[PDB]
């Protein structure tokens, strides 16, 4: 068990940077592989990045480039960084874990662990 | 250990030829050497030939040669163009290489004697 | 990092072992090519047999008695026999000496290395019969010294053919082991190959083809410069000046203030390389020995071995130069076995504190392709398809000698046990800990990781392997189709005893 806690996000204009950290307490967290996750208002959650033990990213459509993950376990935190961000990708954000699972990795029931999530409100 | 047994003779003319072939009931060891020694009436024996199991040869000439089967155990002593004072009583023998490793054509040396082919 | 250091690893030890190779088929080509030339029942020079033993089985002591006495050389002088006996319970081997050869058994009450004349005249009087000596237990150190000393008596004798009470030889064993003696002057010693006959333990069978790839191998690359190290103890030839020349120092030796007793046969060798002689190795001249089926025992004897080996390899270093151009190649082989050992154990530590699973599977999959490319070389050279089963030579080696070669470098500088075997107890129990560690803080499981699912394909691909060379190996066991056919013949003529 594994208690997920987020820091971060605010408002920002289009077209700058932003970091969101999710920070994991538990017995080893070398061993747990972190997701992110968005929520939209009137839309369904999806997958947006994830990285595995290993240090293996792996990244959604159309956020190829413009995010890029990493964690550090020295701290025992993953962050992410957005860049090139644009107005229609505001939405609430939640932090995922896990660290037994099949080959499916982009669906919430995979993830058992989940945080609180912190909003982000970006203007044009 | 080793027992000797040969056959082969009879009475042949001074024009003709005749054959031998002697054979050992035992263990050769790749080492010990024989000998064919001839034994005339009223006589001593004499050395005629020798040659060891892993090859090489001695004679005394050239009138006689010896081969070696090596697979059988047996060995043959032929001879062409006999003599009147060639016949004689032959005799196989074997040489141990335990003593010493020295060859010699002493007979006392010889220790596995056989019988007389004539 | 990791990555760069298995790469430059894998790298290194394949180049190495195929200039090995070429050097030891240059080396055959050129013994092929001399022999081609020698003529037919050579027997120009005169050599003398030497046999040395101690509480040997009987049935060996006479099946190798009967395989000297089988010999097709026809330029002996004499058997030399000496037993460091003078014992009740040793008078066995000169019965069983009795009965493949002369009764001509003599037993001195003093030892010529201790004694004030070294001279063999004292002791013997007759040259031309074969003679047995009955000492003291003193070692093999003095049992040879005696065969040296009663090798001398005549000048007619110009080499001498070191055999052991436990080496069957073949028919034409002593030519092969001449004829280069006499090819070039500055050949003074000759290396004969050793074959391990039984193969009935899972250790012996291993150490078998250990022992063919090493004398086919490294000896032969070493012969090629005329550099080798070890001519073999159950096989082995040298010159009587060389031998005359060396007796002093080779009895007086002095490490630090105290007689060495290991090291009996690579010391004689190191003191022939340091007068600048040339030693050259042939194959086809064909030993058989026995090898130790413990592995108590197997690692007792690689400990002193290892210990012989770092004894020597100082002096090795400091007569290399002495060859001028020649020695190099022996420098580079002693560096590459020094550098291997050292980055064999810091590749070992790094894995161990790491515990990365990618490093591991990755490492892992390197030695098994390297070790797999040394069987099919070894299948390919002795035409038997019994090579492959060099891969499990990996488990042994690292359970059984990394913790010898511990053991002799600590020992350099209840009691008697721990000096023996704790030392591998605890590099077993530190193997295991290390393996431990990595097993637990590696328990995940991630099917959707590229990685992951690499490395876990390939262990189990490495010990589904693993374990089809096991029933390979059981299932040959059970069919004794392993058996070597001259292991077959001693069984045989021991029931049938
Ligand atoms: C179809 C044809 C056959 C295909 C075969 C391959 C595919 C197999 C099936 C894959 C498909 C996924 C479905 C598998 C279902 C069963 C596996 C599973 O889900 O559990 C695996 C195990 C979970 O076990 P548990 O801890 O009890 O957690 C249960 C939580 N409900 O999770 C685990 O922790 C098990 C993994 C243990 C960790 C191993 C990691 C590697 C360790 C390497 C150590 C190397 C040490 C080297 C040391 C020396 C180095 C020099
Ligand atoms: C839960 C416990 C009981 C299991 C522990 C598993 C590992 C700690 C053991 C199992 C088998 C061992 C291996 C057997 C063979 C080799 C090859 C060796 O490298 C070579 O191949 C040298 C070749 C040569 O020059 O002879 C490096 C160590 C290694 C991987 C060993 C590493 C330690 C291993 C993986
Ligand atoms: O005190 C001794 C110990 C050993 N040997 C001889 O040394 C040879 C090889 O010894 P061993 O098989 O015990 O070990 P190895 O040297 O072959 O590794 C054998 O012929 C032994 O008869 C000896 O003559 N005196
Ligand atoms: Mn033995
Ligand atoms: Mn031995």
């Amino acid at each position: 068990q594994v208690q997920l806690v987020e820091s971060g996000g605010g408002l920002v204009q289009a077209g700058g940077s932003l970091k969101v950290s999710c920070a994991a307490s538990g017995r080893a967290f070398k061993t747990y592989r972190m997701a992110w996750f968005r929520q939209a208002p009137g839309k369904e959650r999806e997958f947006v990045s994830g990285i595995s033990a290993l240090e293996t990213t792996y990244y959604a459509d159309s956020v190829k480039g413009r995010f890029t993950i990493s964690r550090d376990n020295t701290k025992n935190t993953v962050s992410l960084q957005m860049d090139s961000l644009k107005p229609e990708d505001t939405a609430v954000y939640y932090c995922a874990a896990r660290r037994y699972g099949g080959t499916d990795y982009t669906t919430t029931g995979s993830y058992d662990y989940w945080g609180q999530g912190t909003q982000v409100t970006v203007s044009s | 250990q080793v027992q000797l047994v040969e056959s082969g003779g009879g009475l042949v003319q001074a024009g003709g030829s005749l054959r031998l072939a002697c054979a050992a009931s035992g263990r050769i060891f790749s080492s010990d050497t024989l000998a064919w020694f001839r034994r005339a009436p009223g006589k001593e024996r004499e050395f005629v030939a020798a040659s060891r199991w892993s090859g090489g040869g001695t004679d005394y000439k050239g009138r006689f040669t010896f081969s070696r089967d090596n697979t059988r155990n047996t060995m043959c002593l032929e001879m062409n163009s006999l003599k009147p004072e060639d016949t004689a009583v032959y005799y196989c023998a074997l040489r141990t290489a335990r003593d010493s490793y020295y060859y010699t054509r002493n007979p006392t040396g010889y220790d596995y004697w056989g019988q007389g082919t004539q | 990092s990791a990555v760069w250091g298995i790469s430059v690893y894998g790298v290194f030890v394949l180049g190495f072992y195929i200039a090995q190779i070429v050097f030891s088929e240059f080396n055959r080509m050129r013994l092929s090519d001399w022999i081609s030339l020698r003529p037919d029942n050579w027997n120009a020079t005169r050599v003398a047999v030497i046999i040395a033993g101690y509480r040997e089985d009987p049935f060996m002591f006479k099946k190798c008695l009967e395989s000297v006495r089988d010999s097709e050389y026809g330029n002996v002088a004499r058997l030399i026999c000496v037993i460091d006996g003078d014992e009740e319970e040793d008078l066995k081997m000169a019965e069983i000496y009795k009965q493949v050869y002369n009764d001509n058994v003599k037993k001195p009450g003093v030892v010529l290395c201790e004694s004030e004349n070294k001279n063999g005249s004292t002791i013997d009087s007759d040259v031309s019969k074969n003679i047995c000596i009955l000492q003291p237990h003193r070692g093999k150190r003095e049992s040879l010294y005696t065969g040296f000393q009663l090798a001398s008596m005549d000048p007619s004798v110009h080499a001498v053919v070191l055999i052991d009470s436990d080496t069957v030889l073949e028919k034409n064993a002593i030519l092969e082991v001449v004829y280069p003696l006499s090819c070039d002057p500055n050949i003074k010693a000759v290396a004969g190959e050793c074959k391990i006959w039984n193969t009935d333990t899972i250790l012996s069978m291993l150490v078998s083809w250990r022992y063919f790839s090493a004398f086919n191998v490294e000896r032969g690359a070493q012969s090629l410069w005329k550099t080798v190290q070890c001519v073999g103890g159950p096989l082995g030839a040298y010159t009587i000046d060389i031998i005359n020349e060396i007796k002093d120092p080779w009895i007086t030796q002095t490490f630090l203030g105290n007689k060495c007793t290991y090291g009996d046969d690579r010391r004689l060798t190191n003191e022939v390389l340091m007068r600048g002689k040339k030693i050259v190795y042939t194959p086809f001249a064909v030993g058989w020995s026995d090898s130790p089926t413990n592995v108590m025992r197997y690692i007792v004897q690689q400990t002193r071995w290892s210990k012989s080996w770092c004894r020597e390899i100082w002096y090795t270093l400091g007569s290399a130069w002495k060859h001028g151009f020649s020695g190099i190649y022996l420098a580079f082989e002693c560096m590459y076995q020094i550098m291997y050992f050292f980055l064999v154990m810091y590749l070992f530590s790094y894995i161990a504190i790491k515990a990365d699973i990618r490093a591991q599977t990755a490492t892992v999959l390197v030695s098994t392709l390297v070790t797999i490319i040394k069987s099919s070389y070894l299948a390919l050279r002795a035409k038997n398809l019994k090579a492959f089963y060099f891969v499990l030579y990996t488990y042994v080696y690292f359970f059984c000698m990394i913790p010898a070669r511990i053991t002799a470098m600590f020992t350099m500088f209840v009691w008697l046990w721990a000096k023996q075997f704790l030392i591998t107890y605890m590099w077993w129990a530190g193997v295991l800990a290390a393996g431990v560690y990595s097993i637990v803080d590696n328990w995940y499981f991630d099917w959707a990781d590229i990685q992951y699912r690499f490395a876990l394909v390939g262990i189990c691909s490495y010990l589904v392997f693993v374990s089809i060379v096991l029933v390979i190996y059981l299932i040959g066991k059970i069919t004794t189709w392993n058996y070597t056919p001259l292991q077959k013949e001693l069984i045989e003529e021991r029931y049938l005893h």
